[PDB]
């Protein structure tokens, strides 16, 4: 469990700790280097930096329009946003803002049903309510849609709050899939033929396998050791493809 | 392979050798 | 020397 | 008008040669026959839509070749097109836009034909949009709805029973006395590489220029591209050196050409 | 480009847009180490330092520096969308 | 000629087709400004 | 965090060394205009009088050699000024010099404000006589640069 | 309203490992050339 | 609680909610009094007449009905309750009124 | 292709801007933004105001600022 | 200090009551020797009378 | 209990169940006559 | 960021989300009281 917690958390979450003089400075127990690569998310966030304080849905259409404006097709221009809870609420009030400035409409309850009919023993005539703005349609072909993931809200990694409640995170908009590429543009990197690595070191008896007796021992303790070892790396082919809107106060 | 908005490819021109 | 082939991975804690 | 191409080679590069480096955060071999059919397709393509005569009007070419014979060319699309109903704008507006299309149709278009489509660029698309937005948020006679229009949907969400879309483009103007106006995207307006004056709105400026192509119905085609019958298209190998060279004659006809009308900017002008 | 910044040694120069509530909008062109630090120069060393509530920042963008000469980042606030 | 018929209140300028209501000052947007009524 | 990384496929590698991956932009490309000069070398300024009045020959300096012998490029008006590049280039250093005609029936000349620095210059193509025609033109490529990650 | 440079394009005259990709990568942030 | 608001209860079942509870599973049948529905009444009412970036129209709502009456031809009634209300993410509030209560 | 220049300068009528470019000297910072800018074909609007280098160091500092208030519309 | 950073880490960043959780262990490629381990838990009992 | 819906900006008096804005004025039909608020 | 959709001319105070038009006055229900422009 906590080898593929090891497995997961380095392809997510890594850091390339090459210096800028090409140099690694961390080095191992024996001295020799230890050479790192980028996870998903630094990889991700090189073409299409943004961070913010207050959401624009105006900054946000005007840049998944102005990279997609005449390269994607009319019918190749929808924008799935993958985001926490609390990014959903934010997004909510802000396509609120927008369509209660479109004062040459009006939005009546008979369209948006934003008050409805229920049956109750109350009231002859009761009432329910309740509606959430969850997609945009911006001109000329561009449409933006939510899909809140439970990614994004977990408390235990995500320690920054943000101050409208829960964490930080959850405020994160990624659009992952800008387009078609003609090829996977997000995989996962292994080495072929490479089994992960897997040892006992053990003395006059194994725990692990259930072995007693040992022929070839490697100590005289009466232990047993594991190592298991993974060699493993993410791919990001095109980070043009894949915009990023992170709050600020996860500073970079 | 012209894109449907117009876009020329220019993967096309090339040969892998 | 129990080296986890891959391509060139030495792994390096006693013997095995 | 005569077209020649040549270039000095077999599959590999040769002097003019151009790379790309993209900004990102911490900053093959080439088939020669496909770029000399591509690059030569593309001069007869700006030949016959972006050429220019060079005659006078005692019909005297003013251009000579290289062996003292003048160079002879002939008009292309958007040169003979804009010889009638041609209007070079700096603000756009509805109101220059029907009444540029209600006089020509009243004076040559019965009321049933008089639809116009409108061929413009992606941010073409946008302007007219915010144009008729604009003169629809000054029709305060009426109360527009969302039961009608439907600017507010109701899209399937996991996170909400009862959850909501927003969205809307105008794409159609209609005018009094059956002036109908529509509008279509071609994606040649959004060229980086041929129109490099920019509009503050965001674009090239040249996909804000609308084109009101076959207005009416003619029992003929009014434009097309003029061909020599057999084959036009020559090419020949001057092995030393070894030159490709390729030629081929061509030509656009524009019959009517008051029947074309032209929105352009004044931007990109003079 | 190792002049000994503090983000993994190297500048980072960066573009911001607010909007100052109760007075409009605008732009700044800010180097900062991160994009927090250079929305706390914005409330810091601001033209409204004095009210740094105001300043709700929308974007801070990260300019590359290219490989030879070009107009690099623009930001103009129209008239209009104030 | 011109009907409007929300009145917004906010430090920020509404949309213009909107009376701008901020602690006491009423605005609207006619030829091309935002016109203090007072 | 697991269901996020299992919808992503896996590409298997041979060795655990560095990776590269080669992107590619356009081959169609636009030169800006670095100076201008008449017939007699002295270069247009802005506040100047037109430059081809008569069909006249004059030079248009771009900092690359990206034009050709016999092609009709325009500036940032197109079409309004088409430009028959006359000759191969002079390279004076780096800078390509091109001695340069007006093409579309001009009998005016080009502004003195359309031959100022910055001007973006693009090929439309290039045209002959019908009559003992001789070779004009060029062909224009493009070149990746490569990314990389590691293990 | 405003751009931000996110490609510049060089001459070549202003100027093996395992490959991830063996087709070459067309970013969006370049203009392409249009017919 | 001194005083009951909607802003109090959406935000206490909406943090409880996000902590603990699916998309799907954010159902909160709340048991109370006569007093207490009325109580819930006037502040779903109050978040509603917030709502002026919506027009509320008496063909969805039917607040006013049209009623059959000796005393006139186009004779009416008047009158309304809400007993829900759906808070964003899934929750979702049903009143379920007790006598013992 | 040398130093790198942030200019604040002033669409005539339009509004205020922000700008960056990179050049040898700040009469091509002014050239690369009047002929690449977004008022590309009304390049006479551009009022330059202020052009300063970036000189690294401090490595922590505003370049530009300039808004566009309520009372200058 | 992993990552590659230079300069190190600001002094507000370790304070009393900062909260750290464990990414991964990552090792040299050449003669590496063994590092992270295995961690457990355990539950808890209620009760009730009459 | 007069509900205004409307405000109109014209030069000359609109309808009485309309607001009448001109130039800073906001006028409405109070009493029988326009009432300028101010 | 609020919308007042109505205008009521009454001698009492109408509600939250609407405008108050007595004699020569326009209150508004503005930080839990009612401002008055002018
Ligand atoms: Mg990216
Ligand atoms: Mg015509």
């Amino acid at each position: 469990l906590q080898f593929d917690e090891y497995k997961n958390n380095a392809m997510a979450w890594g850091t390339s700790n090459r210096n800028l003089n090409g140099e690694y400075m961390n080095f191992g127990k024996s001295g020799n280097a230890i050479k790192t690569g980028a996870g998903i998310f630094e990889q991700t966030e090189v073409a299409n930096t943004m961070y913010y304080n207050t959401f624009s849905l105006k900054l946000l259409e005007d840049a998944l329009y102005e990279l997609s404006a005449s390269k994607l097709a009319m019918d190749d221009r929808l924008f799935v946003i993958k985001t926490g809870e609390r990014g959903a609420i934010q997004f909510h009030k802000e396509v609120l803002k927008t369509v209660s400035g479109w004062t040459t409409f009006v939005l009546d309850n008979n369209s948006t049903r934003v008050v409805e009919k229920v049956q109750s023993r109350l009231h002859s005539n009761a009432l329910s309510a309740g509606f959430q703005f969850v997609e945009y349609k911006a001109p000329n072909g561009v449409r933006v849609r939510l899909d809140v993931d439970p990614f994004y809200d977990d408390p235990v990694r995500n320690k920054i709050l943000h101050p409208m409640g829960g964490v930080a995170f959850s405020y994160r908009y990624d659009i992952w899939y800008i387009g078609t590429m003609d090829q996977p543009n997000i995989f996962k990197c292994k080495i072929k033929g490479d089994n992960e690595y897997r040892g006992y070191q053990w003395g006059i008896r194994n725990p692990f396998t259930g072995q007693k007796g040992n022929p070839y021992m490697s100590f005289d303790e009466d232990s047993a050791v594991i190592h298991r070892m993974a060699t493993l790396g993410v791919c990001v082919l095109d980070p043009t493809r894949t915009m990023s809107l992170i709050p600020a106060i996860l500073q970079g | 392979a012209v894109d449907q908005m117009d876009n020329i490819d220019e993967r096309y021109g090339f040969v892998n050798q | 020397n129990q080296n986890m082939i891959g391509d060139e991975i030495t792994v390096r804690d006693g013997t095995y | 008008t005569t077209i020649r191409i040549q270039h000095k080679v077999g599959n590999k590069l040769n002097k003019k040669l151009a790379m790309g480096i993209p900004m990102v955060r911490n900053l093959w071999m080439h088939y020669v026959d496909w770029e000399v059919e591509l690059q030569f397709d593309e001069y007869k393509n700006n030949a016959m839509a972006w050429g220019t005569s060079n005659r006078n009007l005692n019909g005297e070419y003013m251009n000579f070749g290289k062996s003292g014979n003048a160079i002879k060319t002939g008009a292309g699309i958007f040169e003979q097109t804009e010889v009638a109903n041609t209007m070079y704008y700096n603000t756009f507006s509805l109101k220059l836009l029907e009444d540029a299309l209600y006089e020509l149709s009243a004076s040559k278009l019965a009321m049933d034909d008089r639809l116009f489509v409108i061929k413009t660029g992606e941010r073409g698309a946008i302007q007219f949009h915010k144009e008729v937005l604009k003169t629809v948020s000054g029709w305060t006679t009426f109360v527009l709805d969302n039961n009608s229009t439907r600017v507010v949907e109701k899209v399937q969400s996991r996170l909400h029973s009862n959850a909501l879309s927003a969205g809307f483009q105008f794409v159609e103007y209609k005018a009094p006395n059956g002036v109908r106006v529509r509008l279509d995207v071609d994606p040649f307006y959004d060229d980086p590489v041929r129109n490099k004056i920019l509009h503050p709105m965001g674009g090239v400026a040249f996909s804000y220029r609308y084109d009101i192509w076959y207005i009416g119905t003619m029992d003929q085609p009014n434009i097309f591209k003029c061909k020599i019958k057999g084959d036009n298209e020559y090419r020949g190998y001057q092995w030393g050196s070894a030159v490709i060279h390729r030629m081929a004659t061509l030509g656009v006809c524009v019959l009517d050409p008051t029947r074309t009308m032209s929105l352009i900017p004044a931007i990109l002008q003079g | 480009v190792d002049v000994g910044c503090a983000p993994d040694g190297a500048m980072q120069l960066w573009v911001m847009e607010y909007e100052v509530t109760g007075i409009g909008k605008g732009c700044a062109m800010c180097k900062a180490i991160n994009p927090q630090q250079a929305e706390m120069l914005l409330k810091s060393n601001g033209i409204y330092n004095g009210s740094s509530y105001l300043y709700k920042v929308t974007r801070i963008e990260q300019v590359i520096v290219p490989p030879c000469n070009g107009l690099m980042a623009e930001q103009v606030v129209t008239y209009k969308d104030v | 000629m011109k009907t409007l018929r929300t009145l917004k209140i906010s430090p920020n300028a509404p949309d213009i087709n909107s009376v701008w209501l901020y602690k006491g000052t009423m605005k609207y947007f006619n030829n091309g400004e935002w016109e203090t009524i007072g | 965090l697991d269901t996020f990384l299992n919808s992503f496929p896996t590409r298997e590698f041979e060795d655990d060394n560095e990776y590269y991956w080669d992107v590619i932009g356009s081959s169609r490309r636009n030169i800006p205009l670095v100076e201008a000069r008449d017939e007699n070398g002295v270069v247009v300024a802005a506040n100047a009088a037109n430059v081809g009045v008569g069909t006249s020959p004059f030079y248009l300096v771009f900092p690359e050699d990206w034009f050709a012998d016999g092609e009709v490029i325009v500036g940032n008006l197109n079409q309004v000024y088409p430009f028959r590049i006359l000759g191969d280039a002079r390279m004076e250093g780096t800078n390509a010099v091109y001695k340069v005609e007006l093409m579309g029936g001009n009998t005016q000349g080009v502004p003195a404000e359309r031959l100022q620095q910055g001007e973006r210059f693009s090929i439309e193509f290039a045209p002959v006589e019908k009559e003992l025609s001789r070779k004009v033109g060029d062909v224009r490529f493009t070149s990746p640069v490569s990314m990389r990650n590691e293990w | 309203a405003g751009k931000l440079g996110k490609f510049q394009m060089l001459g070549f005259q202003h100027w093996a490992p395992q490959k991830a990709t063996n087709l070459m990568v067309q970013l969006l942030a370049f203009y392409r050339g249009k017919s």
